[PDB]
C-alpha cells in the first residue's frame, strides 16, 4: 500500500493492476480479521482447579 | 447482489464526475489529460476506492 499511483500507461497492466491491488486488500483484512479471532478465542479457558 | 451493487456504482460515480467534466470543467492545465478520457474518468474512482 505504500506505493500510490504506477506509472504505467498500458491497458494490459492496467487491467492487470485492478486485480492485484483488490487481492492484496482482501488478503489484509483477512489477516486482521483472523487475527482478532485467535487473540479473543485466546484469554479465556483453563481447568486445573 | 451487495457485490454488484458496489461494483456498478463505481462507474455510476465515474460518469457523474465525467457530467461536470462535460459542462463545468475549471481552468485545466491546457491539453492534459485532467481532460479525462472515459478511462482516466474509471480510473482515478477507482483507485481512491482501493
Amino acid at each position: 500500500q505504500q506505493g500510490g499511483e504506477v506509472p504505467y500507461t498500458t491497458l494490459a497492466t492496467r487491467m492487470m493492476m485492478g486485480a492485484w491491488w483488490l487481492f492484496a486488500l482482501i488478503v489484509i483484512s483477512s489477516y486482521t480479521a483472523n487475527l482478532a479471532a485467535f487473540l479473543t478465542i485466546t484469554r479465556i479457558e483453563s481447568s486445573i482447579q | 447482489s451487495l457485490w454488484a451493487c458496489i461494483a456498478g456504482t463505481v462507474l455510476l460515480v465515474g460518469l457523474l464526475v465525467y457530467l461536470l467534466n462535460w459542462l463545468n470543467p475549471p481552468r485545466l492545465q491546457m491539453g492534459s489529460m485532467t481532460s479525462t478520457t472515459l478511462y482516466n474518468s474509471m480510473w482515478f474512482v477507482y483507485g481512491s476506492f482501493v
